[PDB]
RNA sequence: GAGGGAGCGAGACCCGUGCGCCGCGCUCUCCCCCCUCGGGGGGGCCGGGCCACCCCUCCCACGGCGCGAC
RNA sequence: GCCACGCGUCCCCCGCGAGCGCACGGGGUCGGCGGCGAUGUCGGCUACCCACCCGACCCGUCUUGA
RNA sequence: AGCGUCGGGCCCAUACCCGGCCGUCGCUGGCAGUCGGCAGAGCGAGAAAGAGAGUGGCGCGGACGCUAC
């Protein structure tokens, strides 16, 4: 009986410790720590009892099986992989977002969530974008961010919240989300100068304009 | 019963267990007494010059126990004379390599074939590139994988040999059992050289590759591998 | 609403004096003329678009005739500015001294 | 034994 | 590479602490180079 | 991204489960304490050689100098 | 900093403790997704025609040599 | 864009390397062990050989397989 303690040696890089066994030996303490040394039921009827079985063999066979497979050993499923990120995408940081039916727009990051997919809102107001999911990979990262730190937007919203069923009509409660992160926001973002001009306007390139050759 | 037995045949796999353990920690202790070795011959070699500058004479070092071979032209029209010593030392494909102890029977080969192999003197890195990556060993006829120590113990359990650093003392200490840890060796599978070779045709001397060319052959793998 | 790709020309196959491997394309780019510059290229998609004269299907939309073949900027080709490119499927030769959009959408930043 |  | 020549642990784990250590001499000679000036 | 029946366990007082060999190593079966917000993260828990600083001087190796001997 | 740790006995000097998780470990998996569609659309290598780029001297034979 | 002396960089052959697939050769390799309420499912492991006899001190269950030209 004992609460379970956090790994004693700390870890320099994957798979080494700090520290070697030996002094392990003494630290975790082991100079004071040696050692020596259902499938059948009964049941009644109105005759005598039936002790009647659970899970009885299959009535039908097929004709042929495939056989039994390997056993790999290192493929973690989605669920459980680890999730990463760029430097340059913090929370407040404006994105590109080029691809879809809203190609072009300039938009602002909140959050990443469970799934990876980046959390992403170009104010329904002034762009005519609500709260929408984005991958990483199809998004440009510009240098202008702000210091969004303090609002409590709600947990509830979530990538179940955003996967789609199988008429589209907007929610009340989609409102009310839309309705109650501009609140928050909108004054930190008219603030400062022209930058709401910015926004409304949509990014695109033009003649003698090339990405490898220019910085921003 | 399989009571009697089932307790017996525990006791037999714990044993094996404990063999298998105590293995392990031997072969940790020769590593690290190996290395305790390689640092004492490094530092000693220039100790001596130190000392010899001091009284104002010259050290001379020692001649070099062992060279690195390789082949570097191919398989179309080569006189017979060499034919039967390329095939003597075992370089049948062209980027083909082989270690060679040193002595005045084999470098009078070497002088006789001067113009196809490019040799020299290889450092204890290379060697550690060359076994650790492309080690294949010659069992039962066969080329297999130098994946496990089992592999070597089974071969060549009779002169204490049982692993991978074993091995490389006795190569680069050229120790009694060269001739066996050569041999069990399969013929080097060099790639082509990665940035390129100078001119294939000539001596180094005369800006080729050919022939001696003492330490650059580090260089020379490093492109190579 | 405005150009999203970066212009380049299909140059030529991949080949030796007498012998062509049109598996491979090159690319020859507008505005880059050094291997520190195609450094930015890497990974990106391209595509090859062309029209026919039957209607084809189009996504999200009516049947439009156009159609594309898609492909990829595999590596850097050569010291000035000259790029290799592995398509799906083989490239018609046709299409020699034309046009695709390379697009930005697999970004390395 | 000696471990016991 | 353990499962061949386990002594790779230990020749791993040395030579990243010698590492870090040298490292601090490095930035701690660059201060005391400003305190020598300033001072 | 070729390959596809590796078995673990419990034992003749049972009849299961399919994460299994080799290899690296975390916690509990000791006891206390500490920190960030019941959960999460830490310090550790005592014995012994070895080398660490300074005083002495033994054995071998190699080099130099000096006296002496053949 | 150490792949150093019962007691008794031997030398030189002072053969069965169990339990639980992690993984650069004896050859890839998702327990992750999205679009199109019943009268003009999807697939259809080969086999039908045409186009383009590169490659390319008409067979058999005697012959040192076609 | 000639001549002589040289640097880096760079270009591709059915040659070289890693991987996939076909056939042949060699290992005169392995497999008759599908031994099931007469059952207990192993014999790839660094080291000539035995899961060897004895004698004193409820529920009825367990895939494929092998035209050995
Ligand atoms: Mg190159
Ligand atoms: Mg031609
Ligand atoms: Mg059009
Ligand atoms: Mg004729
Ligand atoms: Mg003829
Ligand atoms: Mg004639
Ligand atoms: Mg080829
Ligand atoms: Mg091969």
């Amino acid at each position: 009986k004992g609460k379970p303690h956090c790994s004693r040696n700390p870890v320099l890089v994957r798979g080494i410790g700090r520290y070697s066994r030996s002094a392990m030996y003494s630290r975790k303490a082991l100079y004071k720590r040696k050692y020596a040394a259902l499938a059948t039921v009964t049941k009644p009827v109105g005759g005598g009892t039936r002790v009647v079985k659970l899970r009885k063999m299959p009535r039908y066979y097929p004709t042929e099986d495939v056989p039994r497979k390997l056993l790999s050993h290192g493929k973690k499923p989605f669920s459980q992989h680890v999730r990463k990120l760029r430097a340059s995408i913090t929370p407040g940081t404006i994105l590109i977002i080029l691809t879809g039916r809203h190609r072009g727009k300039r938009v602002v990051f909140l959050k990443q969530l469970s799934s990876g997919l980046l959390l992403v809102t170009g104010p329904l107001s002034l762009n005519r974008v609500p709260l929408r999911r984005t991958h990483q990979k199809f998004v440009i990262a510009t240098s202008t961010k702000i210091d969004i730190s303090g609002v409590k937007i709600p947990k509830h919203l979530t990538d179940a919240y955003f996967k789609k069923k199988k008429k589209y009509e907007i929610t009340e409660q989609r409102k009310v989300d839309q309705k109650a992160v501009d609140s928050q926001i909108l004054p930190k973002i008219k603030a400062v100068p022209q930058l709401q001009g910015y926004l409304r306007s949509v990014f695109a390139l033009t003649n003698g304009v090339y990405p490898h050759k220019l910085v921003f | 019963n399989f009571a009697e037995l089932k307790i017996k045949r525990l006791r037999k796999k714990f044993a094996q267990k404990m063999l298998r353990k105590a293995r392990r920690k031997l072969i940790y202790e020769k590593a690290k007494h190996y290395h305790k070795e390689y640092r004492q011959m490094y530092r000693t070699e220039i100790r001596m010059a130190r000392m010899a500058r001091k009284a104002g004479n010259f050290y001379v070092p020692a001649e070099p126990k062992l060279a690195f071979v390789i082949r570097i032209r191919g398989i179309n029209g080569v006189s017979p004379k060499v034919r039967k010593v390329l095939q003597l030392l075992r370089l049948r494909q062209i980027f083909n390599g082989t270690f060679v102890k040193l002595n005045k029977a084999s470098i009078n080969m070497l002088r006789i074939v001067e113009p196809y192999i490019a040799w020299g003197y290889p450092n204890l890195k290379s060697v550690n590139e060359l076994i650790y990556k492309r080690g294949y060993g010659k069992i039962n006829k066969k080329r297999i994988a130098l994946t496990d120590n089992t592999l070597i113990a089974r071969s060549l359990g009779k002169y204490n040999i049982i692993c991978m650093e074993d091995l490389i003392h006795e190569i680069y200490t050229v120790g009694k059992h060269f001739k066996e840890a050569n041999n069990f060796l399969w013929p080097f599978k060099l790639s082509s050289p990665r940035g390129g070779m100078k001119k294939k045709t000539t001596h180094f001397v005369e800006g080729g590759d050919a022939g001696n060319r003492e330490d650059q052959i580090n260089r020379l793998i490093r492109r190579m591998n | 609403s405005g150009r999203l790709w970066c212009k380049a020309i299909f140059a030529g196959y991949k080949r030796g004096l007498r012998n062509q491997r049109e598996h491979t394309a090159l690319l020859k780019i507008e505005g880059v003329y050094a291997r520190d510059e195609t450094e930015f290229y890497l990974g990106k998609r391209c595509a090859y678009v062309y029209k026919a004269k039957n209607n084809t299907v189009t996504p999200g939309g009516k049947p439009n005739k156009t159609r594309v073949i898609w492909g990829k900027v595999t590596r850097a080709h050569g010291n000035s500015g000259m790029v290799r490119a592995k398509f799906r499927s083989n490239l018609p030769a046709k299409a020699i001294g034309h046009r695709i959009r390379v697009m930005l959408y697999p970004s390395r930043i | 034994r000696g471990l016991r | 590479m353990l499962k061949l020549n386990p002594y790779a642990k230990t020749m791993r784990r040395n030579t990243i602490l010698r590492q870090a250590r040298n490292h601090k001499l490095r930035v701690e000679r660059a201060a005391a180079a400003l305190a020598a000036k300033s001072d």
